DNA sequence: ATCGATGTATATATCTGACACGTGCCTGGAGACTAGGGAGTAATCCCCTTGGCGGTTAAAACGCGGGGGACAGCGCGTACGTGCGTTTAAGCGGTGCTAGAGCTGTCTACGACCAATTGAGCGGCCTTCGGCACCGGGATTCTGATGGGCGGCCGCGTAT
DNA sequence: ATACGCGGCCGCCCATCAGAATCCCGGTGCCGAGGCCGCTCAATTGGTCGTAGACAGCTCTAGCACCGCTTAAACGCACGTACGCGCTGTCCCCCGCGTTTTAACCGCCAAGGGGATTACTCCCTAGTCTCCAGGCACGTGTCAGATATATACATCGAT
C-alpha cells in the first residue's frame, strides 16, 4: 500500500490529493503522485544528518534552530536552492574580513 | 476540532533514518514542514506551467523529471533523478 | 621569599588594550542568538504608523515577534555589504553613504 | 517662570526617539565592522521604516479583504513573500 | 598510535594512524591495501555506526579499540 | 564538428562597446576575459533550462519559445518576440 | 598637428550609442557559440534565426545593467576605471551567485 | 444593445476575456462582472502608456510609434517603469544619463 | 491555424486617443505580449487568494484588491474608480 | 485666454487657458473650481469628447469656446 | 587673444515594402433553460489581544579625553585611450535540398466518477532510564596542651 | 655579723587524642523516544465509458550550407599625458570607562471584540442549445520613414 508498493518513506496517497486539488493541468500524470513523495523524501533526509553533522560540530545532543542554518549556511548546495529563503532565529556563521586584523 | 495538518510524521522518520538516538526542537519542526511546503508549490507549480505550454493537458512523472532538472544544480540533480526513476520503477514491477 | 605570582589573567592580561573588544564583542554577538534590538520601543513603533493608513488596529503577538526577527535580520544583512563597501574604500567605518550604494545597487534605492 | 499645575507627558516607546541606540550598535557589530559614525545610525533607521510601511501596508490589505479586524502573522509572511524576503519557520 | 577494526571474517588487522587525521582519511588508507571501497564498508563504535566527517577526538576513539563490520545491501 | 574558439569571437571591442552602453567611462586590460565567463554562465543555464523543454517536446529544433521561457525562469522575462 | 585630449571622444560615443536600439553582439560568431555548449549537453540540434535573436537580446542588455553597477563602486572609492573586483564585489552583493 | 462590452461602454473584449479565464485552470467558477471589469482595467493601462507612448512620438518629429517610444514612455514615470521594473525591452535602448562626477573640469 | 492577438482592441482605442498616430508591428506585439503577462499576474493574483480562504469564485472584488496590492498608488486608484463604474454601468442595463 | 466651462446645474464657470494646455490640465482647473476629479470629468464640446493627453488647439478650442461639463453617462 | 578642424545636426528629394483596407467566409460568440451547491448572512461562545499596575536591577545614557582612523597634500609611475595602417572574416542576399514540423485520422489507454470499508494521522496525554554535576562515608595525617628531670635564678633567709 | 640553700621558673625532648582531607563508593534532576489510545474522516478498494493523446502518414516549410564580390570591423603596434596609488601627517570625531538616571521586564489582575463553526436558503454560474456576425485569412497598395548627398556652425584645444 503505497510506501510499500513504492517503497518509499513519504506519504505517496497524500501528495495526489492535492495535487489535483491545487488545480495544475486538467487531469493528472500517473507518474507523479509516486515521483512526487521520491524526490521529497530524498531532500528531507539530505539536511537532517547534516544538521545531525553540525550539532555534533560544537557537541550537542539535540538539534535546533541555529543547528539547521548552520549546517545549511556551510553548504555550498543546499545553500544556493535556499538562497534568498531566510531563517528563524538563526544567527550567522562566524565571519572575520582580512583587514580587519589585529596584527 | 481543529485541523491544521503538516508533515511532521514524514520529517521525523527520516530523521529516525540518519541519526536514530538524535534530537530535535519544537522550533526547527515547523521551519521543516514550512520548508516542505515550500518546495512542493515550487516544483508542482512548474509543471503545471510547461503542461499548457506545448499544448496538452494533463501532469505526468515525465514533466516532473525534466522540471527537476533545470530547478537544482549538476550532482544533486542526476543523484536526485536516480533514486526518483527507479523508486516508481519499482513501484509498477509490483502490482 | 614567598612571591604571589600574576598567573591569573585579571585586567592586565588579554594581550595589551589597543583595539581589544573591538573582534571581542563580536565574537560573543555572534554565539548568542538574542534579538539585537529591544521589544518593547519596536512594539509600538508599528502600531504607531499602522494607524495612519488604516484605523481601528489589531495585533497578534507573533505578528510583530516576526516583523522584528525580519527587520533585524533585514538590516544585519545589510550591514554586512556595506562593511564590505566600507573595506573596499581603504576604511573600516560604515558611512552614511556606505548605506546607500549598498541599497542602490540591490535595487530598493534609487 | 511659574509651577503652573505643570503636568509633564512626553512619547518615547514607538516614536524614534523612544527606541534604543546601542538596540542599533548591538546590531551593527553582528555584522562586525569596527567604527559607526554618529551621521550614518541616524540614516539606518531612515531606511527601516521605508522598508516597514510598504510591508505593513500589505499586511493591511490582506488583513481588510476578508474583513477581518486582527491582523494574522501570515498576513505578514506572504508581504514579504511577495518581496523575495519570505521567512521560514512560520505559517505554512 | 594504533588503530583497529574486527571485521566479518573475524580476522584482526593492525594499522596505525594520527589521532589529528579524520577517520575518512584513514579509512581511504585502509581501502588501498584490501582494494575496497570505503563507501562498501560499514563500521560501529560502542552501539554507533560510524559517521562521516566526524573526528576520532570526538569518537573517544582508544589503542586496541573494538569496532563492529557490517556489509551493505543496495537490492538493484 | 565540436564548437570551439568560440569564447574569443566575442572580440575586444564588442565587450567594450557594452560597457559604454552601461555609462562606464574607462577599462583595464584584464576583465574582457572575466566577463567572457560569466557570459558563459548566463547562457550555459538559460539554454540548460531551454533545451530540456525542447527535448521534452520530442524535437530538436529547439524554439525562440523556449529561449524565452527558460529567460522567465532564472527571472529575467522578455518582452518582444514570444506566444 | 592634432590629436583629441583624452577622455574627449569616449562619452560622445556613450551618448550616441545610449540613444540607438540595435544590437552590439556578432551574428555569425554568438550563433556559433551557442552552438558549441547546446553540443555539449546533446550533439548537432537546430533553432530558428529569430529563436537565436531572442536569447541575443536577453543577455546584450544584461552585462551593460552590470557595468552600470560596477561603475558606481569604481565611483565610490575615488576612482576612475572599472577595476576588477568591482565586478566581483557586485556580483557577490547582488547575491545572484 | 447587444454585443456586452457596449452594455459596459468598452472597446476591450467582454466574453473573449472570459473563456480566457476558463482555459487558464485559474479556478473552478468564473465571475460575472471580473471579466469585464478587468478588460476595462487593461484598457486603461494601455492607455495610460499609450498616451504618452503618442507623445514621444510626437518629441521627436514622427506622427507613428516605434517600439523606444513605449521604453521611454514607461522609464520616465516612477508609477509606471516601477511596476514594470521586472520587464526589459525588445531593443529597448538607454536613456542617456551621465553620472555626477566624470563629467569635466 | 488561428493565431490570436489582442491588436483588434488597442486598435480602436489607439485612435479614440491619437487619431493621427500609428503602431509599429512589432511595438503592438509587444503590446500584446504586455497584456498577457498583465492578465496573468493578476489573475495569479486572484487564483491565490480565492485559494486562501477557500473561495470557489473569482468575484468582483477579489480583483480589485489584487490590483491594488500590485500597482504603484496613483495608477491603481484610477483603474479601481473604473471598475466600479463599470459595473454601475453594466448591471442595470 | 479665457474659456468657458458650463458645469451640470448649468452655472457656468471661466477658466483662464493657453490653446496648446491639455485637457488634463483644464480639467485639473474645474478641478481645483468644482472638486470634481479629472477621470470623472468628461469634456464636450458639440459632438467630439475631449481626450486626455490632447491639446485645447489638437480640437482648433479658440477665444471664448464654451465646454460643456458632464459626469460618466452609467447604462441604468 | 583669433582660428581651424572635427563632429554633430540638419536639407534635400526619393524610392520602396510593410502597415492598412476591403472582402469574404466559418468558428467562436450570444441568448435561452435548468439545477444544484457556493457563498452570503444570520447566532452563539470563549479565546486573544489590550491595559493598568509595581520594583527591581541591569541597562541606557553622559560625559571627557585622547588615540586612531579619516581625509587632505604630495610625488612617482606607467597604462590606457585615441588614431593608422594592414589584414582578416563576418555579413549579404541567392539557391537548392530534404528533414523535420504540422497536419490529419482512427484506437485505445488511464483518469475521472460513484460506491463502501477500514486504519493512518493529529492532539492530548503520559513514561522510565541515562547523564550532567553536584556530594557521602571511612581511614589517615598534622596541629595543640601535657610532664618529669637537668639546669640555672641571683636573692631572701636562718644558724652559730 | 657572714655564708649556705632553694624555689618555682624554664628550655628540653618525649608521650596522648581529636580534628581536617582525599579517595572510595554516589544520588539527583531534565529531556526526549516509546506506547498506549480511540473515535474518525480521509485515503483505498473494485470498476465502466469516453476522450486525450500517442502514433502512424504525409508533405511541404525552413533550417543549412555553399559560393563569390565587397567592406565594415577587428587586429596589431606605438606614444604620452593624466590617472591609480602609497606616503604622510594632524585634528577630532568615536571608543572605552567612570557614574548617574531611565525604562525594560515579569508578575498580577479585566473585559469584551473578534474570530471560528454551524444551519439555511436563494442568487449566480458553468454547462448545454441554436444561430450569426465579428474577426481572420486573403489579397493588394501606398506612404512613413530610411539613405545618399549637398550645406553651415561648434567647440575644444594648440599657439
Amino acid at each position: 500500500t503505497r510506501s510499500s508498493r513504492a517503497g518509499l518513506q513519504f506519504p505517496v496517497g497524500r501528495v495526489h490529493r492535492l495535487l489535483r486539488k491545487g488545480n495544475y493541468a486538467e487531469r493528472v500524470g500517473a507518474g507523479a503522485p509516486v515521483y512526487l513523495a521520491a524526490v521529497l523524501e530524498y531532500l528531507t533526509a539530505e539536511i537532517l544528518e547534516l544538521a545531525g553533522n553540525a550539532a555534533r560540530d560544537n557537541k550537542k545532543t539535540r538539534i535546533i534552530p541555529r543547528h539547521l542554518q548552520l549546517a545549511v549556511r556551510n553548504d555550498e548546495e543546499l545553500n544556493k536552492l535556499l538562497g534568498r529563503v531566510t531563517i528563524a532565529q538563526g544567527g550567522v556563521l562566524p565571519n572575520i574580513q582580512s583587514v580587519l586584523l589585529p596584527k | 476540532k481543529t485541523r491544521k495538518e503538516s508533515y511532521a510524521i514524514y520529517v521525523y522518520k527520516v530523521l529516525k533514518q540518519v541519526h536514530p538516538d538524535t534530537g530535535i526542537s519544537s522550533k526547527a519542526m515547523s521551519i521543516m514542514n514550512s520548508f516542505v511546503n515550500d518546495v512542493f508549490e515550487r516544483i508542482a507549480g512548474e509543471a503545471s506551467r510547461l503542461a499548457h505550454y506545448n499544448k496538452r493537458s494533463t501532469i505526468t512523472s515525465r514533466e516532473i523529471q525534466t522540471a527537476v532538472r533545470l530547478l537544482l544544480p549538476g550532482e544533486l540533480a542526476k543523484h536526485a533523478v536516480s533514486e526518483g526513476t527507479k523508486a516508481v520503477t519499482k513501484y509498477t514491477s509490483a502490482k | 621569599a614567598a612571591a604571589a605570582a600574576a598567573a591569573a589573567a585579571a585586567a592586565a592580561a588579554h594581550r595589551y588594550r589597543p583595539g581589544t573588544v573591538a573582534l571581542r564583542e563580536i565574537r560573543r554577538y555572534q554565539k548568542s542568538t538574542e534579538l539585537l534590538i529591544r521589544k518593547l520601543p519596536f512594539q509600538r513603533l508599528v502600531r504607531e504608523i499602522a494607524q495612519d493608513f488604516k484605523t481601528d488596529l489589531r495585533f497578534q503577538s507573533s505578528a510583530v515577534m516576526a516583523l522584528q526577527e525580519a527587520s533585524e535580520a533585514y538590516l544585519v544583512a545589510l550591514f554586512e555589504d556595506t562593511n564590505l563597501c566600507a573595506i573596499h574604500a581603504k576604511r573600516v567605518t560604515i558611512m552614511p553613504k556606505d548605506i546607500q550604494l549598498a541599497r542602490r545597487i540591490r535595487g530598493e534605492r534609487a | 517662570g511659574k509651577g503652573g499645575a505643570k503636568r509633564h507627558r512626553k512619547v518615547l516607546r514607538d516614536n524614534i526617539q523612544g527606541i534604543t541606540k546601542p538596540a542599533i550598535r548591538r546590531l551593527a557589530r553582528r555584522g562586525g565592522v569596527k567604527r559607526i559614525s554618529g551621521l550614518i545610525y541616524e540614516e539606518t533607521r531612515g531606511v527601516l521604516k521605508v522598508f516597514l510601511e510598504n510591508v505593513i501596508r500589505d499586511a493591511v490589505t490582506y488583513t481588510e479583504h476578508a474583513k477581518r479586524k486582527t491582523v494574522t502573522a501570515m498576513d505578514v509572511v506572504y508581504a514579504l513573500k511577495r518581496q523575495g524576503r519570505t521567512l521560514y519557520g512560520f505559517g505554512g | 598510535m594504533q588503530i583497529f577494526v574486527k571485521t566479518l571474517t573475524g580476522k584482526t588487522i593492525t594499522l596505525e594512524v594520527e589521532p589529528s587525521d579524520t577517520i575518512e582519511n584513514v579509512k581511504a588508507k585502509i581501502q588501498d591495501k584490501e582494494g575496497i571501497p570505503p563507501d562498501q564498508q560499514r563500521l560501529i563504535f560502542a552501539g554507533k555506526q560510524l559517521e562521516d566527517g566526524r573526528t576520532l577526538s570526538d569518537y573517544n576513539i582508544q589503542k586496541e579499540s573494538t569496532l563492529h563490520l557490517v556489509l551493505r545491501l543496495r537490492g538493484g
